[PDB]
Parts: structure tokens; sequence; C-alpha cells
RNA sequence: ACGGACCAAGGAGUCUAGCAAAUGUGCAAGUGUAUAUGAUUCUUUAAACAUUUUAUACGCAUAAUUAAUG
RNA sequence: UUUUAAUUUAUUCAUUGGAAUUUUUCAUGUCGAGUCGUGUUCUUUGAGAUUGGAGCACUAAUACGUGUGAUACAUUUCACA
RNA sequence: UGAUGUUAGGAGGGCAAAUCCGCCGAAUUUAAGCAUAUAAUUAAGCGGAAGAAAAGAAAAUAACUAUGAUUCCUUUAGUAACGGCGAGUGAACAAGGACCAGCUCAAACGGUUAAUCCUUCGUUUGGUGCAAACCUUUCGACGGAAUUGUCGUU
């Protein structure tokens, strides 16, 4: 090496030519994929090809304020809407047997999502022109007039999408409500200076309870 | 483009620009970072002083999501508001804004700059620095801690 | 020997593509420029040339 | 750090019990088989040795028993559990 | 039931009764051929835990394997290479002895059949003894049974030479998960291949 | 001192990765629509067009310094 | 020609066996062994008082148990499986 | 219980390899020399499959207001770490997408009655063929396997 440059670093010391991959068909493939998932719809004959997923928070202090879709409702969320895991699968509803509900807010949020979904669909009888009640929490079948007059409306695929945040980032207050005698830095530092012994006292409490 | 390459200018000359006496041989000083500390020492020393040796403690499994923390100075604190909304808080003296910087992606409020005199403001955040918190208290505001 | 991993294409800034399209439509409305591209429009009435 | 299941969190980012303030939400066949197997099988040799050392009945004997069980099984833990089990057996035999 | 008592008894192996029984078994296994058939499982309870069923197409065989390490294959023990590669006399194989026992009966002697599992029945200073379960994929008793007829499809031919039995799963690194086995799936070579790859856009 | 009996055709600083300096272009405290998806895109088109009906994907920049708790 | 979506009629009668949830009653059973693990020797990994595998010696517990939480120990709390 | 049987009915063997699965296993080269290191868990050698193969329904992460079988694309990142700490080497979690699926045995329970399975020979229906041929469909008998454990429940 001879000049004022950065010191070299490249990882090209094995037989690197055997495995190189140039992408010539990234748009051909998306055309193919679009046509396949469009062919599925014409075979489902009116029912959608999407499935309902819950709303969950993201796990870290880096992301815990925003939400996304999860892979399936819990057992306790399903019973809040009067459904069974086995019955719910036969509708486009997903089941997760290992997520939990550590708070009330998530429980009510997903129960409301389930109830909104269950309230906006018409059931087609198994044998035609033979309407019967439901089972396991499935709504009762529809009559041929409603079925005829709902095949011309546009299906709502917006229900499957994740919720949008609308929390504002500023607000207004009255000056007379301002607290003057507060000290945030001192609080933040006294809280750290005290953690070790509070942990110790909690462990002693745990030992006492165990007997 | 091969049209504008420097080698096309030397097409009639013998040595192609590399000299009669010292030719263009292949690797006449080593390969890669070979000779440093022996005969490339001066280049290393005057362009990259602290290169050799080790210092400090090891951290065996880092997990960078635990200490992510973007910052914002008090300079840029009134600029988050739109100009028309910035305007009415000047005339009226009875009302102050309440700003939540964690809705904008900031975590720790830091204290460089100058706030407008006698123009109160209330700020929410996870962390504050001492100077920033004092400067907010001086113009008649308050700091609020969230999580 | 020629290779398939020669960089065949380019990626262009979106704003520059839009700029070029806009500045190209504007050149379509000047009579002298259309004449200087080789179009035989001596008998035309207006160069923007809208039709029903 | 630690948290308390009762007494909800405080909205501070650091310290004990920190975080956002969401609402928190809360065989006799075995012994019969064991007795039959005990009739059939008996005691392993290292178990016999441990019983002997426990029977001697001093503090040096208990320390040597712990070391021996630890050597045979590995793991301080496993050896400690084995010593406890043999102590219970020998106590029961004396009644 | 009955099987629970056998399972508890076989857990000792150092009681007087089990020691006597194991001595008597291990003597007789020495006089018989290296690979021989038995008529019934000698440990029915341990065989049920693996896939064994009492149906027409299930059989048992017995195998005998030699213990220790294998000397590296250079003539006169002379290596022509660098001192890091001059080792011989303590080279250790990737595969178990159990996998080798399964392959001794699976490759040619019973190419009719398919290998399912095996279990330990004894050991000695020179040999280790196993028993291998085989299923016949052409008998209609297994072929009509909806629970066990995955075995009669050609994608399951010679499971003991591709690493697909339990002993194969052990030495391939697929018995542990997570941060201790991060680079073993879907296979060691395929995981290595994915990481060597250079992917390269058209427009760039 | 070495190569050259003669003539015709062929014959040697290139390609990819990564960094920098110089210069041209666009926007500017921001900038770059990644992988995907959409469209009354579908010889050409493997191109071109679009972006999810007080708006948190990611990179570089907007803040440094310390082995480190910070 | 291939197959797959809508739309067009099922009426009367006759058993037998299954299933989901709800109201109450009584029962806490089972859970993969020469395996897991530890010592030692050689390989392999980014893995560091040892990441996975293998040979030899020793050889467990019973769900309140067992295993993981990236520095070797002892006495403990907690979470996850 | 083993040998025996040109007894009746069946299976394996060889070819081909671009992509896939298991084992075995170098040196050239780089370090401006060279022995650990690198080349490389690569080339050559020996075995085994499919239109894909392998992986796969937690003895998993995290430390949060928590997520949730496998695979692959964008990024994390030439980063945490390894190294004659030299030359050189080098992953994982969270985030955004493609696709989207779950189940069985073993072990509990069933004894006024193994409920289970297979071979061989019979019969009983409707459709499709010019023909060849094929599909669907219950009910018997004799013989054998199995309590050293088939089937049902969960
Ligand atoms: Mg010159
Ligand atoms: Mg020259
Ligand atoms: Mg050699
Ligand atoms: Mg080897
Ligand atoms: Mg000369
Ligand atoms: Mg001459
Ligand atoms: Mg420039
Ligand atoms: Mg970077
Ligand atoms: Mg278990
Ligand atoms: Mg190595
Ligand atoms: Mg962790
Ligand atoms: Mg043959
Ligand atoms: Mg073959
Ligand atoms: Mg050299
Ligand atoms: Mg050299
Ligand atoms: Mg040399
Ligand atoms: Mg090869
Ligand atoms: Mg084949
Ligand atoms: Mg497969
Ligand atoms: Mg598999
Ligand atoms: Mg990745
Ligand atoms: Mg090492
Ligand atoms: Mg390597
Ligand atoms: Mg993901
Ligand atoms: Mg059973």
């Amino acid at each position: 090496v001879a000049h004022n440059n950065v010191l070299p670093n490249v990882h090209l010391h094995k037989w690197w030519q055997r495995h190189v991959r140039v992408n010539f068909s990234k748009n051909i493939k998306k055309k193919k994929r679009r046509l396949l998932r469009e062919k599925r719809r014409k075979a489902n004959g009116g029912t959608p090809i999407e499935k309902l997923h819950p709303i969950v928070h993201c796990p870290t202090q880096r992301y815990n304020f925003r939400t996304r879709l999860g892979k399936g409702f819990t057992f306790e969320e399903l019973k809040g809407a009067g459904l069974t895991p086995r019955a719910a699968q036969t509708i486009g509803i997903c089941y997760d047997k290992r997520r939990k509900n550590r708070s009330e807010e998530s429980l009510t949020k997903n129960v409301e999502r389930l109830l909104k979904y269950k309230n906006s669909l018409v059931m087609i009888p198994l044998k035609k022109n033979k309407a019967k009640k439901g089972i396991g929490g499935i709504p009762a079948d529809a009559d041929k007039n409603t079925i005829k007059e709902f095949r011309n409306k546009k299906p709502l695929l917006s229900i499957f999408k994740k919720e949008k945040n609308t929390k504002p980032f500023y607000e207004t207050i009255e000056v007379s409500k301002i607290d003057k005698e507060f000290l945030a830095y001192k609080t933040l530092r006294r809280a750290k200076l005290a953690e070790r012994r509070k942990n110790r006292r909690q462990q002693k409490k745990d030992i006492k309870f165990k007997s | 483009a091969t049209r504008f390459k420097k080698n096309r200018k030397k097409r009639g000359h013998v040595s192609a620009g590399h000299g009669r006496v010292g030719k263009h041989r292949k690797h006449p000083g080593g390969r890669g970072k070979a000779g440093g500390l022996h005969h490339m020492r001066i280049n290393f020393d005057k362009y990259h002083p602290g290169y050799f040796g080790k210092v400090g403690m090891r951290h065996l499994n880092l997990l960078k999501n635990r200490t992510y923390c973007p910052t914002i100075n008090v300079d840029k604190l009134w600029g988050l508001l739109p100009e028309e909304k910035k305007k009415e808080f000047s005339e009226n003296k009875d009302i102050a804004p309440v700003i939540d910087v964690t809705r904008k992606g900031y975590f720790k409020v830091l204290g460089n700059g100058k706030l407008k005199h006698n123009q109160p403001i209330v700020v929410k955040a996870r962390y504050f620095s001492s100077v920033a918190e004092k400067k907010i208290k001086a113009v008649g505001g308050q700091c609020i801690l969230v999580a | 020997p020629t290779k398939i991993w020669r960089r065949w294409g380019r990626k262009v800034n979106l704003k520059e593509k839009r700029y070029a399209v806009c500045s190209s439509i504007a050149a379509s409305g000047v009579t002298s420029l259309v004449l200087a591209r080789g179009h035989r429009i001596s008998h035309l009435k207006e160069v923007p040339l809208v039709v029903s | 750090g630690r948290k308390s299941t009762i007494k909800p969190a405080t909205g501070i980012a650091v310290g004990f019990n920190s975080g956002h303030v969401v609402t928190k939400r809360n065989s006799k066949r075995k012994e019969l088989i064991k007795d039959v197997v005990r009739e059939i099988t008996g005691f392993s040799p290292y178990e016999k040795r441990i019983i002997e050392l426990i029977k001697i009945g001093t503090s040096a004997s208990t320390k040597r028993s712990l070391k021996y069980a630890k050597k045979k099984l590995g793991t301080h833990k496993r050896g400690k559990a084995k010593r406890e089990e043999i102590q219970k057996v020998v106590i029961l035999q004396r009644r | 039931g009955a099987y629970k008592y056998i399972q508890e008894i076989w857990k000792k192996k150092q009681s007087d009764a089990m020691h006597f029984l194991l001595r008597v078994r291990t003597w007789e296994y020495r006089q018989l051929p290296v690979v021989h058939r038995v008529s019934k499982p000698s440990r029915p309870d341990k065989a049920r835990r693996l896939g064994y069923k009492a149906i027409q197409g299930f059989v048992i065989y017995r195998v005998r394997v030699r213990r220790g390490d294998r000397k590296k294959r250079v003539k006169k023990g002379i290596v022509h290479g660098k001192p890091k590669h001059q080792g011989v006399h303590k080279q250790k194989s990737t595969r178990n002895l159990k996998s080798v026992a399964e392959g001794k009966v699976g490759k040619s002697i019973c190419g009719n059949l398919r290998v399912l599992n095996s279990y330990w029945v004894g050991q000695d200073a020179v040999y280790k003894y196993y028993e291998v379960i085989l299923v016949d994929p052409n008998h209609n008793a297994v072929r009509n049974n909806p629970k066990i007829n995955w075995i009669c499809n050609p994608v399951h031919k010679h499971r003991e030479l591709r690493g697909l039995t339990s002993a194969g799963k052990k030495y391939r690194g697929l018995r542990v998960k997570g941060h201790l086995s991060a680079k073993s799936r879907p296979s060691i070579r395929a995981n290595w291949k994915r990481r060597q790859l250079i992917k390269l856009r058209k427009c760039r």
C-alpha cells in the first residue's frame, strides 16, 4: 500500500466466481406471482383469499410503541367472541396456541376486532337452498335473496389490514396548570442509584412468601 | 467507456507509461497489507497512527437494541411546530404547547442553543440532560418523564 | 473473456426523470424546435395542436 | 431488573418496577411400583458405600459421603440430592 | 400395566439380577453370526417406544460392531504433508457406532426392507450389540394401514445412509436448537453455501 | 552484445467488488422509493409509469467523548 | 377438445349412529435410560477457564423434576421451555 | 428352535447428476522467509434419492406495553467476536416482505367375551369404451396372524 487511503479489507480469497448470481428476472417473477394469486380468486368464487390476524405490539424498547399483525388469536380472545379454535379455522381466522394476554388492553382490542369481523359476512349453506343455524360460534346461513344481492357489492379487503396510529405529537395546556417545582434529572439519577437494594428487598419478599 | 481511457493515448509508445528501467512487474512489494511493521512502516505510521495493539474490555453478546437512543437539542424544539401554529402562541400569553418528542422518534433531549425569552413550553421525553432541563425551567416551562 | 456480471443497467433519480419529462413536454410547444428536428410542419396553424 | 406483580409500574424509564402503566392481568401407584421394584432390585454398589459412610455418623463421614457421591455422579447438585435421599433411607431404617 | 415394571427394572443394570442377566445375554451374542435375525424383540417395552408394532411386515435383526478408533489410512503410517496433518492413532469419526450398526444390515443384506430404529442390548470390551427394526414396504398389511404407510414411498429409501434416522439426527447437529446450533439448518453445507453467495442487482 | 531469411492474417492495462479526489447534474437539514405491491403495463415491454385510502422499514448525514457504569 | 366457477327444483316418508358448546357430579393420573450429564483425548466453530460432533471411563432425577438465560465457583430469587 | 425346500406370491442389483443428502480428505497459494494460520470444513475418492430434495410444529427468543413451527429475499454488518491480536477470518436477536397448516405414536382409559388384520376362492350394483380395458360398489366361506398386545377413546 502506498498513499493516503483507507486500509484494504476485501473478502475475495476463495473461489468466488462459482457462486455469483445476477438477477435478470425480478419483474417476470412478480408478474408470474400476481397471475397465480389472481387465478386463486376465480376458483374461490367470491370468498376472499386472505385471513384475519390480530394486532400485537413489538418486543423491544426500540419498537414497543408501534404495532403490527401477529399470527393468530389466542384461546381467551376466541371465547370472548363465542368461538372454538376448531370452528374458527373453517373461516378465514387464524389460531395461535402459545401467545398470552398479560394485559386487559390487548384482550379488549382483539375481541373487538373479532366481533367486527364476525358481524360482516354472509354464510352460504353447505347443501344449496337448505339453510340451518350455526355451530361452534358460526353465524346462521343466509337466504338466497340476500346472497343474490350481496354478490354484486364490492368486498371489503380493508378489514384485513393493520391499524393506523393517530396519536398527536403536540397539544395545548393552560399556563396556570404548569408545575414549577419538579426536577427530572435528579429523579432520573436517584432512581438509578437505588436499584440494587430494591432488588435485594424484593428477593427477600419472595423468600418470605414461599413459606 | 473505453473511448475516454488514458491507455489509448500511449498506444504508439513502447513502455505504456511505466518506464524503461523500472518495469511493471507483478507484486514487487508483497500482497495486500503484507509488509507493514517491516518495510511499509512509514506509511502506516504517518497515515494510520494507532493501528497496532489492543485496548479495552470485551462485550461477549452485545444486543444493540438495548441502548438505542436518538437525541434532539433545544435549538430545534420550536421548529417542530408549523409556522401558523408557532405564530399564535406568541400573541396569546395564557396557553403553552405540550410536545411529545417520542412521537417523532427522539428519545433524549439535549441542551445546546437558546430558547425564546418568556415563552413557556412543556416537553415529554424519556431522558433529559441537566442543562436542557434548566433551560426549559428558565423560560417558564416544565419537563415530564414518560416510558 | 466476457462475463454476464458486467453492469448492464443504471438507476436514475426519480426527480431527474420527472424533470426531464417536464422539460421535454415544454420543447414540444416551440415551433422552431419542432422544425429543427426534421418534421415537415410548414403548413400547420399552431404547434401545440389540440384536436377535438 | 425486577418487577412486582402487584403494585403497578411507574411511568419512568429506569429503576425498579419501571415501564408503561397498562393494566396487569393475573399418587399412590408411584409408591406401589417403587416398593415392588425395591423388592426386585435392591441397592447399587455406590449406594451401599454411601449408606455405610452415612451410618458411621460423624461430620467427616458426611463430608466424605458428599465428595464420593459427587465423584461418582458428577455435578455437586446431583451428589447433594443423592446424599439427602440416602440420609432419609437410613433414618427410616432405624425405626 | 406390565411394561412400566420392565422399564423401571431396566433402569438399574447394576443390581445383581440385571448384572447376571446382562452377562448371560452378552456371552451368547458372541457365538452367533455378526448379523442374524431374531424371531421376537428381546425388549418389547423399549421397542414399542420406537415405532415397533406387532404386524405382519415388521422384523428384528441383531448386529455386532467393533469398538474404538480407526487408524488413518496411510501405508506404513507415513503422512506426506504439513505437521498439523500428520496425526494418526487418535482420529475420531463423525458417525456413531449405532449408525454403523444400522448400516451393516441396511445396505445389502436386506435391501428389500427399510430401516426405522435401533436400541442398545449390551456391550463388552470388544463389541457393542444392537437390535434393528425393519419394515417391509411390499406387504399389504402395512400398505393398507393409514397410520404407518408413509414408509412405503420411494422418498424414504435407505434412510440410514442419508442421515435420516435418529442416530443420524444426533451426529448431524439437529438435536439442539437456538444459539447453540445456529448454522446447522437446513444442512451444514447448504447453510455454508447461502453465506458464501454474492447477489448482484441488474441496474446497480 | 542479444532478436530479426521474406509476405499475409492474428496478437497485449481489460472486467467486477470496495474507498477516495476532481468535475457535471438534482434536491437540500435532509436525502436515497430497498425487498415488495398496483395499474384500462403486456410484439417491442426483461422497458416505461405509480406508492398503501400532527403520516415512526432501513442506510448515510444532522454530536461528541470515554476501557467502562455513562 | 381439457377443467372450473357462478346461475337453474328438489317434494314425501323411514331408521341408526356420531359431534360441539352449555348446567351440575367426582378424579388429579401420564409425560420416551448405558440415555442426559460430568472428566479426559482429537476434530470443527465467530464461541472466548470449549460452539457442535466423536472415542473411552463414570453414570442421574421424576414435574416442587429436568434444561436454557454467551467468564470459571458456592448459597438463592425470577423468566422462558 | 435352527436348518432344508427349482413349494405359492413378491422385492433388491445396473445406467444417468445441473440442482439435492451422508461420509472421507490434500497440496499449490498468501503471510514479501516459515512451523500455528490461510487456501478449505474446498478439489480428487466412496455411498443414497426427487421433480424438487433437505428442514420443520420450541427442552426457541427476549428482559419489552413483549413476540411465537420451517424455508427464502431486504437489512442488522465486514458489526459482537476469533487471530505468530500478524496476514487474515466472522455469526445471532429485534425490524420490513414472499408464503402460510397442522398432526400421529408411546404412556393413561375400554374384559358377560380382539372390537383388529391378511391370503385364496365366491357375488352385487351404475357409469365409460367400436374393441382392448377401466372405474365405482356392500355381502360370504375356509385358512392363518395376533393377548410376549391389533383396534377404539383422548
Ligand atoms: Mg515519450
Ligand atoms: Mg521494457
Ligand atoms: Mg497428503
Ligand atoms: Mg476423520
Ligand atoms: Mg540477453
Ligand atoms: Mg538469429
Ligand atoms: Mg462529488
Ligand atoms: Mg454501515
Ligand atoms: Mg418429555
Ligand atoms: Mg479450523
Ligand atoms: Mg438471551
Ligand atoms: Mg446382486
Ligand atoms: Mg445402486
Ligand atoms: Mg511465502
Ligand atoms: Mg513471494
Ligand atoms: Mg518457499
Ligand atoms: Mg467431489
Ligand atoms: Mg430417481
Ligand atoms: Mg421431504
Ligand atoms: Mg423430516
Ligand atoms: Mg438474513
Ligand atoms: Mg480458536
Ligand atoms: Mg473458515
Ligand atoms: Mg420476520
Ligand atoms: Mg398402549
